[PDB]
This record gives structure tokens, C-alpha cells and sequence, in this order.
RNA sequence: UCGUUGUUUUUUUCUG
């Protein structure tokens, strides 16, 4: 949940993303990306 | 006084570590968001470790 | 109209 990875506040209004948030979002993007290779040209080297 | 005393002027210099800059107490107050524990630092009503 | 909240991250020079 957010508690484990709370959103820091660099200066009042602007809140930065905890490293865990960036990492989870990146893993989510990559997972979506793998899900998108199979539907098109996936020449066994993009996949790898 | 039954004994005598060494006595004279000497060069003494004050130092930056005034007491009021170190005294501190905390009954309750701000807590770290992540851990819900008292914050660190005298200037923020920190808590002793 | 009680209520009423104030950053992290490093590095530094210091104190016992």
C-alpha cells in the first residue's frame, strides 16, 4: 500500500515519488511491454 | 584560611557551547510519517534514541 | 467553533 512507500514532499505542494513507486511503475511498464510483443513481430531477440 | 591560595589573572575565553543551545525535552509531538515514530533533531522537538 | 498540520536526501564541520 502507499503506507509502505509514502509520497515524500520535497517542498510543501510538490510531492516526490518514493523510489519504490518509480520501481513498481517501471516494472508495470515492462510487464505491459512483454504482453505487447507476442501480438506482433517478436523475433526471439526482442523477447529475450 | 589555614592555608594560602594561588591567586592571579589568567586569560580565559568563552566557548560556543552555551547551555540554552543544548537543553531540550519532549513530552509528545511530530512523528516520522514513514514509521510513526518521533522525529530526529532538537530543532524539531526530536526524541531521544 | 473545537479542531489544527511542516520534507527528504546526502555530505560536512563539531560535542562527550
Amino acid at each position: 500500500p502507499p503506507q509502505v512507500r509514502p509520497s515524500i514532499a520535497m517542498d510543501e505542494t510538490t510531492q516526490g515519488q518514493d523510489d519504490l513507486t518509480h520501481k513498481l511503475s517501471d516494472i508495470l511498464k515492462a510487464n505491459i511491454n512483454v504482453q505487447k510483443l507476442e501480438m506482433d513481430g517478436s523475433p526471439q531477440h526482442i523477447i529475450n | 584560611l589555614m592555608a594560602q591560595v594561588f591567586f592571579g589573572p589568567t586569560y580565559y575565553q568563552r566557548l560556543r557551547h552555551m547551555v540554552d543551545d543544548k537543553i531540550h525535552a519532549r513530552a509528545r509531538g511530530p512523528v516520522q510519517v514513514l514509521t510513526r515514530q518521533p522525529v530526529e533533531g532538537r530543532s524539531r522537538d526530536g526524541g531521544l534514541r
